[PDB]
């Protein structure tokens, strides 16, 4: 099943085992992705109008998360017999494969992708977001079928603005993918007018293991500052994995009442959500990506231990990012076709040199399952998002959609009820400093703007809201006025 | 010149080399990029290699009866011409060609080590590489916090002091000066990313927590500099920290000289505390005090006189017919001016070390002896490995030794700025081996009466006042007490409700009183 012949061939690279090789717990979110990847191979050498003649195989490789990375990279550049020239010039290396789709994790990506600019082999990922990976001149050969990071940021800060919430906590792990994602968030708040109270690292640890008495005395002391602060809502940029701790450490206390806006790494967890006491700690809102049926899939699928044992899950999840191989895949059959010069019953056969598919695989423009795949100029297709709310009742999904996000917009809209923890269903509140009465100033306090004191004007002053609000004006002329009037009475 | 040709000299065993030789000054085609422009430093480094390679053959107890050999190459600071000399490294000797296997064991290197780059940037790029063949692989610039994991880069050694240590050394004089509330500013590239993730946990966990965490834009050919200084005014602090690269102090004290700012203390990084830009930049007595740690090292004292000798000796027609019996095609027309503006440059000794660690590893694990050493089969690159861990190795006669992490250990100099005219001179105040020793009768601070500048605040509020939580991570209390016209009902709760008319109450009044 992980291989196939044909004239053309492609690479892969998934993560089936993720916790040699095989001596770790499966994972079956490679192995659906993987079958994704081969039901597309498949279904264009069925039908007789995208590449007539010209077969299409693959050849794919497991990596491990993070732990095997230089050895399939050397596999796929080797013409045969496992042996790769060294020279000066790489325009006549015809490789044993014709492009790469790239691995799952970040590191990894680049990683890969600082060996194959040498040769120019088109490399396509399909759930690495880090703007980083936007710089065209470290990364020449690399593209990308899901949108970056920064329109993440900005669906939060969209929410955030479409209900009135001006105060809140911000909560990172200690590595790169929370700390960039933080200092991201900071820059976007500082330029609309929202505030942070905090910011706070949460200590790394794993499930299945023995922690240090300071970790535990670190995760209290964060749980106490979270529960004495008027911000009630909380950000959360970690990996799963290290949520289990410092949730348990929050349900031991009685700090009920906040919006967890979640990340892309555990919007959608099944091992974190069936934590049944979670219910009685407030809304859980979070950003994935949308979801496209694919027509034919689970024949394809279903027809191994773990796949069975969430089989009810992977049916109500786990069609979120099979889209993005199911996409990739068709780009390089259309580049092929285009650059063969193939037409409705020809062909002609070729030397195809990986550098040049490159120049064709820009320029690509049709649609599939209603949605076009374009790339723009850093290497990107505009895909929508979406922000879902986790529901307990097992009759229906468990993560239900609440809103759409057009990247090309830069808009959330077609936003539907929520059902929030209040009491009758009204909105949750989290704000600073209540608002002023009428005719009274502002008196600052503190460092942030949003943060503000109410201070109420005496006699032979009056206060223009079109002007200065931190300081009323002197009623001039024989004008008078006197406590709380913006108007006089001359 | 002939210099050009003496990078590779054969022997039984060969260490290779990677060095920022060339400068350089859009992908269409699988094509090696080309570099002309060419730099001293890096030819200076070469030739540091080449005397302590000299040095190893002419003695006697070191490697008795075998002679080594070198394998230069240019880098040009950019990892696509970077990668394809370390790809040439691990091959089959004699062939031009790499082969694919499964691990390591089934392959034969034609070289031994490597002395590794100067850029972190290429650091990590060629570690992860080399590590899935087990190469030793020494560094004599690479000083980043990221590379002592032990899961990604087995096989990194660096002959130059950890990022950490430095700013250990800051949290403790910090501490002990008497200084809670600061502020931390660093430069935009990872340099200043990771020293900013270090220090905050270093200072959260000894007390001391920062008033504002800000990145100081890079000059990439000016807005958000402003916005950076507003913040750090907005908080009252008399230490600002800055963990930053040359080019973005050079801007931000520009733009601070360039308006009024306050003065400061500075704790300065080892990039910008020696620096003649920013020493040079009119005005900068006005901005305050200036301290920072430099390392203690020797430095080789006959590197000028073999620069000359060997330079001289490539003029010789003679030598040239003889040496004969391009990785820089650029560096035979140089002369000595082209290279005098730098020949008391403090890392000649880190490269030299480097090659005398990777020398003695090898005379223990071949189980050499004093003058003849046992006849065996070749020693392969993954069985020096096991004698480099816990190695004493002396050069120039200090000792020296690398750790479970890779890293050497060295001490540290405290160094302050004193004025005398506009030539600012570096003096000495204190040391640091494990435990900082400073002495303050002989710091003249900024101060009108020469007195030590104060930046605290108050981590507990007394009894009887309403507390106002400050600070990025939430710490300190700015503490309050209400006047004769409230309660404190609540130790929480920031506001104070005002008395009965029946009622009577002072100030500091946790009730009012009928």
């Amino acid at each position: 099943d992980f291989y196939l012949p044909g004239d053309y061939l492609l690479g892969g690279l998934f993560s089936l085992h993720a916790n040699m090789c095989k001596e770790y717990e499966v994972k079956v979110i490679g192995y659906n992705l993987m079958q994704a990847m081969r039901f597309a191979v498949e279904e264009i050498n069925n039908d007789s109008s995208l590449l007539p003649g010209v077969l299409l195989g693959y050849e794919i490789v497991d990596v491990c998360y993070i732990s095997n990375n230089v050895q399939p990279v050397l596999y796929f550049l080797a013409h045969e017999d496992n042996l790769l020239p060294i020279q000066e010039d790489y325009s006549n290396y015809i490789s044993r494969v014709v492009a790469v789709i790239g691995p799952d994790n970040s590191e990894s990506v680049m990683t890969v992708a600082n060996f194959l600019s040498l040769f120019l082999l088109p490399q396509i990922t399909y759930s690495a977001i880090s703007d980083e990976l936007r710089d065209k001149v470290r990364f020449p050969a690399l593209l990308r079928t899901t949108p970056s990071a920064d329109h993440h940021i900005e669906a939060m800060v969209q929410l955030m603005l479409h209900f009135r919430w001006n105060w809140i906590i911000v909560l990172v792990s200690s590595d790169t993918y929370g700390r960039d994602n933080g200092q991201l968030l900071g820059e976007r708040v500082a330029r609309r007018d929202i505030c942070i109270a905090f910011q706070e690292t949460l200590p790394t640890l794993q499930p299945n293991q023995n922690m240090t008495s300071e970790e535990r005395q670190r995760l209290v002391t964060i749980v106490d500052k979270l529960q004495q602060s008027t911000a009630r809502v909380v950000v959360v940029f970690s990996p799963d994995l290290t949520l289990y701790h410092f949730f348990n450490e929050v349900l031991r206390q009685n700090f009920t009442g906040a919006v967890w806006i979640a990340s892309e790494s555990w919007a959608i967890d099944p091992v974190l959500h069936n934590l049944t006491e979670l219910r009685h700690l407030g809304t859980f809102l979070g950003i994935t990506i949308q979801s496209v049926p694919i027509p034919g899939f689970s024949e394809f699928r279903e027809w191994l231990n773990a796949t069975l044992s969430f089989n009810t899950i992977l049916r109500l999840s786990g069609e979120r990012v099979v889209y993005s191989v199911y996409s990739a895949v068709y780009a390089v059959a259309h580049a092929l076709h285009s650059l063969l010069g193939c037409d409705k019953s020809t062909c002609t056969k070729r030397v195809v040199y990986p550098w040049q598919l490159l120049e064709e695989i820009w320029k690509v423009n049709f649609t599939l399952l209603d949605h076009q795949i374009f790339f723009d100029p850093q290497g990107d297709v505009a895909l929508h998002l979406e922000i879902v709310q986790w529901q307990w009742d097992r009759s229906q999904n468990p993560f239900q959609s609440v809103a759409s996000y057009y990247p090309l917009q830069r808009q959330l809209k077609n936003i539907q009820d929520i059902s929030w923890h209040t009491i009758n269903n009204t909105i949750p509140m989290s704000m600073c400093s209540k608002r002023c009465q009428s005719g009274q100033k502002k008196k600052p306090v503190g460092i942030h703007v949003c943060c503000f004191e109410c201070i109420d004007c005496l006699p032979g002053t009056f206060l223009n809201h079109t002007e200065d609000e931190y300081e009323c004006q002197a009623c001039p002329n024989n004008e008078w006025s006197y406590q709380s009037e913006t108007s006089c009475f001359k | 010149l002939c210099l050009s040709q003496q990078l590779r000299m054969k022997g039984d065993y060969v260490l290779g080399g990677l060095f920022p030789l060339g400068e350089a000054e859009s992908r269409t085609r699988p094509s090696s990029p080309v570099c002309t422009r060419f730099s001293s430093n890096g030819l200076l480094w070469a030739l540091a290699m080449k005397m302590a390679v000299e040095e190893i053959n002419n003695k006697s107890d070191l490697l008795p009866g075998l002679r080594l050999g070198y394998d230069l190459f240019d880098t040009c600071s950019e990892p696509v011409v970077a990668m394809k000399p370390s790809l040439m490294f691990l091959a089959k000797a004699g062939s031009r060609d790499i082969a694919a296997y499964c691990n390591y064991t089934q392959y034969q290197p034609r070289v031994l080590a490597v002395i590794g780059p100067h850029s972190s940037e290429l650091a990590m790029v060629t570690g992860k590489f080399f590590s899935f063949f087990l190469m030793p692989q020494v560094s004599y610039g690479a000083s980043m916090e990221l590379l002592s994991a032990r899961e990604t880069f087995p096989s990194f050694f660096r002959t130059v002091p950890s990022d950490r240590v430095q700013l250990t050394a800051a949290a403790e004089l910090l501490q002990e000066f008497g200084w809670n509330w600061v502020a931390a500013l660093g430069s935009d590239d990872e340099y200043g990313r990771q020293g900013l993730s270090i220090f905050s946990a270093l200072a959260a966990a000894r007390g001391i927590c920062i008033a504002h965490e800000g990145l100081v834009p890079l000059p990439r050919a000016l807005g958000k500099v402003q916005d950076v200084l507003h913040q750090v005014n907005q908080s009252s602090v008399q230490v600002v920290l800055l963990f930053a690269s040359v080019h973005a102090a050079h801007a931000l004290f520009n733009y601070s000289i360039s308006s009024r700012l306050s003065p400061k203390v500075w704790v300065a990084s080892e990039a910008w505390l020696t620096s003649d830009l920013v020493m040079g930049l009119p005005g900068m007595a006005q901005m305050g005090t200036v301290l920072g740690f430099l390392q203690r090292g020797a430095q080789l004292h006959e590197f000028p006189q073999y620069v000359k000798t060997h330079l001289a000796l490539a003029t010789d027609p003679a030598f040239c017919s003889a040496l004969g019996e391009q990785r820089c095609p650029q560096c035979d027309c140089i002369t000595l001016q082209n290279v005098s503006a730098g020949l008391n440059h403090h890392q000649t000794f880190s490269v030299y070390a480097a090659v005398y660690s990777v020398a003695q590893a090898l005379h223990n694990t071949l189980q050499c002896n004093a003058s003849g050493c046992p006849a065996q089969d070749p020693v392969k690159p993954w069985q020096l490995l096991e004698n480099m861990y816990n190695l004493t190795f002396h050069v120039g006669g200090l000792p020296l030794r690398f750790d479970s992490s890779g890293n050497v250990d060295m001490e540290y100099d405290l160094k302050l700025w004193v004025w005398q005219g506009s030539v600012p001179r570096l003096h000495d105040v204190g040391r640091f081996n494990g435990s900082l020793r400073t002495e303050r009768l002989k710091i003249r601070w900024h101060t009108s009466d020469n007195q030590k500048p104060v930046s605290r605040c108050s981590r507990q509020c007394q009894e009887g006042q309403v507390r106002r939580v400050k600070g990025f991570h939430s710490c300190c209390y700015d503490c309050v007490d209400c006047e004769a016209g409230s309660y404190r009902q609540n130790p929480d709760d920031i506001a104070c409700t005002f008395c009965g008319q029946d009622e009577w109450s002072p100030e500091r009044s946790t009730r009012c009183f009928r």
